[PDB]
């Protein structure tokens, strides 16, 4: 219902990327699924994956073993960790909400820019 | 010993009209065509036929045949009943364990077996396997001597032989009959029925009993039959076998023409005079069960191909199933994949338990022979064969299947769910096997039993809960679902798997149902199929499978108890 | 997977005009189609769901019609608050895919 | 005719060492033990063995055996190859139709058959069935005379017989050989191989060829063998069969001891001198196909039990299926019941098409015999057997099933949906049958072919689209679905059934989807399974089934063409 | 959306009962299912059956062959015919609407009384 | 089928009081439970759906809680516009069945 990304805006290649999304106004263990999306320069949207309200997870197959999504219900957060980073995945990263009964991404975050350079 | 039969009339229709004679120590042959009472008189004389049809009296040294007769007399069957997967010493050990007294020592039994092996001439093969399909074995000429040795373990005084040479070659049969004749010199009364012997065989007989169409064409010394037929108005030319000459007479080169001539013969008068001169369990239940189990397990180890192949198939199949269903998801396809794999597992257990038709069918003749001969009871044989074959080879596929697929598929990761699945698979295997036994116990052809098993399993599969929803069948027909082994197996597996599952990502169905037709939880799927959500809705299936096992194994035991042994 | 293709990678119209955006899928989607509008500097915003239903918070000028593999977004009598990029997204199969996007212009 | 063999050496390892001799008009017997070249020399002499292994020369009246030999010579097999479901006149008619010239009239062929029936003595049984399992037939003694008559239709000059008496009784065999001897008086050269004859048989032979371990122990007149062995250092006692005496010599009561004595004999000298005195398709494709089809259809009508029972089962099963699934609803259980019944129908066609293993396996020996003898080509026999048996008995169950269940279940009530279901069922039956033929063509045991068919069908069933969702299998494994006959059948049936259906009462899903996970329409269900919604997504399955039929029937024809006929 | 029953308020035994429900504000061929319910004296509710938006029908099994529900889309009506009537089914008859996606009877008619006497 | 049983065929309470109505089903219903309120002279009126959800047009005094086979309807701080009969209905299996009804009174 109200999402907010946060994390390092600059990352060394082939190390890791870690973002945090904190949810206010809703319990991430209550209903929905909690997704990460990235928009490339030269706008192109790519869904990365989600973590379900019960802790189950599902990822885009185009990110083979590089992505993990975890959560922390004690303060209502979910985290994106994208490992072994290249300069190609320098996108804008969003966290979004997926109702399921409706099927669409209803609530989005503000989006945070991540630049992979050296 | 002297076995005398007087005015014997066996009726089933009649097979033996009126047969009289006596057999003293020596070599007594019963010849004739296949229709005549050649093999009927042998069973009548050996107490291997029902006394309901018998009319005359059979006597031994003046006293009627006691109830202890068949235990004190040896009877060798025509075909082989030796375990081709044991060895020549092992068969005789199994025979001495159940045919000799428990008072004796193992040292005494071993000396009996050594003396018997030496007298037959089975020293250099005494520790070789008799031979089966997969196993190379001894020649067919020494399998017969092994089968003869399994009857001399109790050292009888009267030895009956049903066609000891039919199937053997000429040079084998000649040595076999020379062995029989050297035996008959020590003082044993040997009584057999030959099929068209050669003169090198006929020259050994000491008494001949010719039967044709249940009529006695001749009885007396075997060397005087030639003269009997020569003086009855027939001539035999040179280079013609007398045993061929007799059946040439019987064929027509009339039956009452030879029967009346023999009745008016001097031999008949002497026989009637000799017949009017005179007349005028062993062991414990546990011993039998132990030895039956030991032999059946040696037979199961010695036959690795048909026991190892079921394991190979169980592993291969389990790895293919684990590769096709790898990583079950909790999404729109999770219900279909879980239900499909559980249905395949249950029906695979049911269809792989069809080889149990072979359990009591392959060795029906050996069972009948050894039950008549007083080896064991039906109860101990049944229990030992169940304990040695059906138990260890129906438990292991379930264990292998569960251990392989459960973690490749990613089923419910609890220890109790894992073991409930293992136990359910075990129970459905045992239940299908008990049904196969109940269907095939007592029969002698696998084909009809296999066909009936497949038809019953095909019908039970329709009522298992995947192909048709069991809540939608008409009431006059729904009651058939209680006769389905796959239904109880599948219901227990589904109850065990689906309980705490969600199947719509992003939707908290467990709290409430947003839209009425979503089927987002495993409880909804279970109730929609007609399954009970309580723990009794799980174990009701296992008690129904245990009751089925008990009923089917009782039907199989009552079908072996009431089988005709004669 | 299912690739979503928008032919007019760009457009050009004026106010009051009617514009139509096309989306083509490489597999049957069965109206599991959504339209997002993105302004420069903001996250996408859901505009249509179910390929026909309109989201509360948008005028009755946007409309969706499609069936099978061809879906369209009609903006009749367009205003200046309508310029941006438009994405179609399928949510039929688990790897959700977006269209390339179509940017609107003003003559 | 005079058939002379000179220095014959067949090698496969060698079976015949060095055999020489001549056979003139009369009764020529080839005796010896079972190991020796008793049955090998008969096939070498009859051109029924591969000339690749042959070394010496076989000659007829001075000229080598022409390519037209096996058509002008008769060869009677040991066991029966007569159609037990035809009659004694019908077998001979089928033989005369394909073994005589088309120039002749039916009146002339009928007179040939009448003369042949009269000469054998088959008048009173000429119109009785030879006999099968279900049909009572003539005695085994006149089946042999029928098999002899199917070779005298072309009236050959040389008649080979593979053990004409093995299996017959003594009084039957004597009449058979007296018939053979009366035949040999008209001027036919009769060459057979007896197994241990009796003296009433041995007294008829006109020439004897004794073989043992592929060595020639004797060759000459059959009446002089006794004196030959008496003067070779052996004595035969009284009442001993000479044919028994010879094999008693061969056994040991040495092989090079008898071979050298015969090589140094006078008979060998005369034979070598006589052998150095001298040397020093029929019909059209359509005729053959027509007659093959006529005989196979008479055989299918004359065997009603195994053809009527498949219809009874098809009706019973169809009425049970129509009773269990009666009145399909368009509600939460409609998808499950429709999918389940269509899956059962397709897999039932596949598993009921296993009896096609029996098509070319049961009559493999008759096929080989009649192909060697020049009856027909592989092509016309294959096509006639496909046209008479496989075609009419695989079409009818599909028609019966559809006509029974389609309106009890209440499927899509259109004429084209009804006929598409019928045609799809027909195609899956034909495809499973062609696969069974390709697997079992050329074999001789049904068991392994049936097991392999069942295993393949079980795997094809997993990839059919009900037990596992085909869109979820891994890419390195998904390509196996294109090898599934049940998959194409089931996909076509589902496409035909589910197209315009609704399954959520009260909800207009076809307009829009209220909630994302409802599966309220048949299009959603079809796409969720991976099925194409276009009309090509229907007929793609039928072209894949037709291609499968063509490939499998070509494999079955190439397995019959490259089968070893020798 | 707006339902209205009409028909004879009194019926001879063992003849027939025919009621009409006319729908205004919605098309009976558009979305829902259209039901008949009866409330007995000594209040007891009993669902009789419905006709679906596509013409399919479903009846209570406690009315074996006695009930039929038809429709007329030309003027947006659906009809209840209960044949061979007895004095036991002297109830108040309602027409109701069933959404399906929700599962409940949302809109009802006013209800018409039917008395089976002689 | 599924028979729905309400034990208190009748009640008796006063204003401001709390009342609880029970419904018991003979089979698993999985929250496919609805509550209707009928006044004398009117058709039933849907009050709760999904055994927990409350219908728009009713105060936040009615509440539903249940699971399995036992469901309840709680009217806390009841008023006089609340007196009537209350029916539970299952809509899980196709022959939809109602409960016997429970009439409220006023002391
Ligand atoms: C290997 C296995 C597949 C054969 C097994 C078996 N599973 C079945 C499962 C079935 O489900 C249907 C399809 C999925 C849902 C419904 C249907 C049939 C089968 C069969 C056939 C059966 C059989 O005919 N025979 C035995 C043992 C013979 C055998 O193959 O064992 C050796 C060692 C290889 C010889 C068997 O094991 N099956
Ligand atoms: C009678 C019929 C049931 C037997 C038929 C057959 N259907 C099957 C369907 C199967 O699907 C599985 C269960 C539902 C989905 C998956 C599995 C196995 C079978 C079998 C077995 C098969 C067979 O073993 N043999 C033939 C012909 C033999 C026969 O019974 O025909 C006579 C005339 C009675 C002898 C056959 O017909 N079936
Ligand atoms: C699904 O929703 C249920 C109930 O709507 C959630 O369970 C409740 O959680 C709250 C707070 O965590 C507890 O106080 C309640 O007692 C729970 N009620 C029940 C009936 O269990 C549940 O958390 C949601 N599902 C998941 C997986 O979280
Ligand atoms: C389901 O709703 C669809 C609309 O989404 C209905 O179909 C439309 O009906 C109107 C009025 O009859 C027609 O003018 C349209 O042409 C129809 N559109 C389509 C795409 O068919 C439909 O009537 C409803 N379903 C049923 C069975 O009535
Ligand atoms: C883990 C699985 C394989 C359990 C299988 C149990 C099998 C292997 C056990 C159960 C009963 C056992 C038999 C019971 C009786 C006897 C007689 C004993 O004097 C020799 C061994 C023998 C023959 C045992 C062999 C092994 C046996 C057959
Ligand atoms: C190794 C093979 C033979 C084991 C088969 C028998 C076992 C698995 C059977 C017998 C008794 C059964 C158990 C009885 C009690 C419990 C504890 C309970 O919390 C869940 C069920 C569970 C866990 C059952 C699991 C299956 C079970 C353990
Ligand atoms: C769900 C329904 C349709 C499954 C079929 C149930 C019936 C036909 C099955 C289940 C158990 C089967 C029986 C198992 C045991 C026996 C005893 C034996 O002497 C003959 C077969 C016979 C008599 C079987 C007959 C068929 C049988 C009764
Ligand atoms: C020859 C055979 C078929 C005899 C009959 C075996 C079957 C039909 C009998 C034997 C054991 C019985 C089961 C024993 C226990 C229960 C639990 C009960 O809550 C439901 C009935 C049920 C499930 C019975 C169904 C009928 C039953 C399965
Ligand atoms: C517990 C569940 C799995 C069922 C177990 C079935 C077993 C224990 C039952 C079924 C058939 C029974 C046999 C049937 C009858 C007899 C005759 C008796 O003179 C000796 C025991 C014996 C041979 C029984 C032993 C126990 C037995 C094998
Ligand atoms: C509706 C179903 C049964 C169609 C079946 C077609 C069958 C019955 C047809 C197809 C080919 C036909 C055969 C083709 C050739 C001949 C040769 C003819 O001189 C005698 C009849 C005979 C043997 C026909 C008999 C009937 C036949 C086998
Ligand atoms: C009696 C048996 C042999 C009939 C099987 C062959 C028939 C049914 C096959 C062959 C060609 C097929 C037809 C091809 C053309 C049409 C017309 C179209 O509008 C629907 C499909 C339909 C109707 C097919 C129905 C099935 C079909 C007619
Ligand atoms: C879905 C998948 C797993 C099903 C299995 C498909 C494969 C293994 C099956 C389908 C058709 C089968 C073939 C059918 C015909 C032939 C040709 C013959 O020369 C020997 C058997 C052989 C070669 C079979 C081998 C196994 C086979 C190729
Ligand atoms: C011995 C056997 C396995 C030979 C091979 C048979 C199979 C694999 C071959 C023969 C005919 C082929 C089919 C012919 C036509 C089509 C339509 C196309 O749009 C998809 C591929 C498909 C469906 C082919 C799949 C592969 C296929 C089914
Ligand atoms: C149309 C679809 C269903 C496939 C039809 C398959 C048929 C027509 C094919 C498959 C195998 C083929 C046979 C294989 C090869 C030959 C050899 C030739 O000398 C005569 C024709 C003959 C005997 C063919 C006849 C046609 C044939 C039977």
């Amino acid at each position: 219902v109200q999402l907010q990304e946060s994390g390092p805006g600059l990352v060394k290649p082939s190390q890791s990327l870690s973002l945090t999304c904190t949810v206010t106004g809703f319990s991430i263990t209550s209903d929905y699924a909690w997704n990460w999306i990235r928009q490339f320069p030269g706008k192109k949207l790519e869904w990365m994956g989600y973590i379900n309200f019960d802790g189950g997870t599902t990822y885009n197959p185009s990110l083979r073993g590089r992505i993990s999504i975890t959560r922390d219900t004690s303060k209502n957060q979910f985290f994106l960790q994208l490992r072994s980073v290249t300069p190609e995945d320098t996108a804008t990263y969003y966290c979004a909400t997926f109702y399921g009964a409706k099927g669409t991404l209803d609530y989005w975050g503000q989006g945070t820019s991540v630049t992979v350079s050296s | 010993a002297v076995l005398s039969f007087h005015n014997i009339c066996y009726r089933v229709k009649e097979i033996l009209s009126n047969i009289n004679g006596i057999m003293k120590p020596g070599l007594n042959a019963i010849l004739g065509p296949t229709g005549g009472g050649k093999s009927s008189l042998l069973d009548v004389l050996a107490a291997r036929k029902d006394p309901s049809g018998l009319s005359g009296d059979v006597l031994i040294n003046g006293a009627p045949r006691p109830a202890n007769f068949k235990c004190n007399s040896g009877y060798v069957v025509q075909d082989d009943v030796v375990m081709g997967t044991l060895t020549v010493r092992e068969n005789l050990q199994f025979s001495a364990a159940l045919r000799l007294a428990t008072t004796m020592t193992n040292h005494e039994k071993n000396e009996r077996i050594n003396r018997v092996i030496q007298e037959l001439g089975l020293d250099k093969v005494a520790d070789s396997k008799v031979g089966t399909q997969f196993i190379r074995g001894v020649s067919g000429g020494e399998r017969k001597r092994t089968s003869i040795g399994m009857e001399l373990i109790t050292d009888p005084s009267i030895l009956f032989l049903d066609e000891p040479t039919t199937g053997l070659d000429s040079s084998t049969a000649n040595a076999v009959l020379l062995l029989l004749k050297r035996m008959s010199k020590q003082g044993r009364t040997i009584i057999f029925s030959i099929h068209q012997p050669r003169y090198s065989i006929f020259k050994l007989f000491d008494s001949l009993t010719l039967l044709a169409s249940g009529r006695l064409m001749f009885h007396g010394p075997a060397q005087e039959a030639l003269g009997y037929f020569e003086s009855a108005g027939y001539h035999c030319e040179a280079y013609n076998n007398p045993a061929d000459f007799f059946l040439d007479i019987i064929n027509g080169d009339l039956i009452e023409k030879l029967a009346e001539i023999y009745v008016n013969s001097s031999f008949y008068k002497e026989t009637k005079a000799e017949l009017h001169q005179l007349s005028g369990y062993t062991t414990s239940f546990c011993h039998q069960l132990r030895w039956v189990s030991k032999r059946s397990f040696k037979n199961l180890l010695g036959n690795p191909q048909a026991s190892i192949a079921q394991i190979i198939v169980t592993v291969v199949l389990g790895l293919v199933i684990g590769a096709i269903y790898f990583g079950l998801k909790n999404d729109s396809t999770g219900i279909q994949n879980r239900a499909g794999v559980l249905f395949f597992l249950t029906t695979n257990q049911c269809f792989s338990s069809v080889s149990a038709v072979e359990l009591f069918v392959v060795e029906k003749k050996l069972f009948i022979h050894e039950y008549i001969s007083g080896y064991y009871r039906v109860s101990s044989y049944f229990l030992g064969k169940l304990l040695s074959d059906l138990l260890p080879m129906r438990m292991l596929p379930s264990i292998i299947f569960t251990c392989i697929v459960y973690f490749m598929l990613g089923l419910k990761p609890k220890a109790d769910a894992f073991f409930v699945m293992m136990f359910t698979l075990m129970m459905v295997a045992y239940s299908a096997s008990s049904m196969a036994l109940a269907i095939a116990a007592g029969q002698s052809v696998v084909s009809v039993a296999t066909l009936l098993m497949t038809i019953c399993f095909v019908f039970m599969m329709i009522f298992s809960g995947l192909l048709v929803n069991l809540t939608t069948i008409a009431s006059w027909l729904s009651w058939l679902q209680y006769f389905s082994i796959p239904r109880y197996g599948f219901t227990a597996l589904q109850h065990n798997e689906f309980l705490g599952q969600n199947f719509c990502p992003g939707l908290n169905a467990t709290g409430n149902n947003p839209c009425n037709y979503a089927t987002c939880t495993g409880e909804e799927y279970l109730v929609k199929q007609g399954i009970d959500l309580s723990p009794w809705g799980l174990w009701k299936n296992h008690v129904a499978l245990a009751c089925m096992i008990v009923i089917f194994l009782t039907i199989a035991y009552l079908k072996l108890l009431f089988l005709k042994k004669y | 997977d299912i690739v979503l293709t928008q032919s007019p990678s760009s457009f050009s119209v004026s106010l009051g005009d009617r514009v139509t955006i096309s989306c083509k899928a490489s597999g049957y989607i069965l109206n599991r189609l959504a339209w997002y509008q993105q302004k420069p500097g903001n996250a996408p915003r859901l505009l249509i769901s179910g390929a026909t239903s309109l989201e509360t918070g948008f005028p009755s000028r946007f409309s969706g019609t499609g069936s099978g593999k061809d879906y369209t977004l009609s903006i009749s009598s367009l205003q200046t608050e309508d310029v941006g990029t438009y994405y179609c997204q399928q949510y039929w199969s688990t790897p959700w895919t977006f269209g390339g996007g179509t940017k609107l212009e003003i003559r």
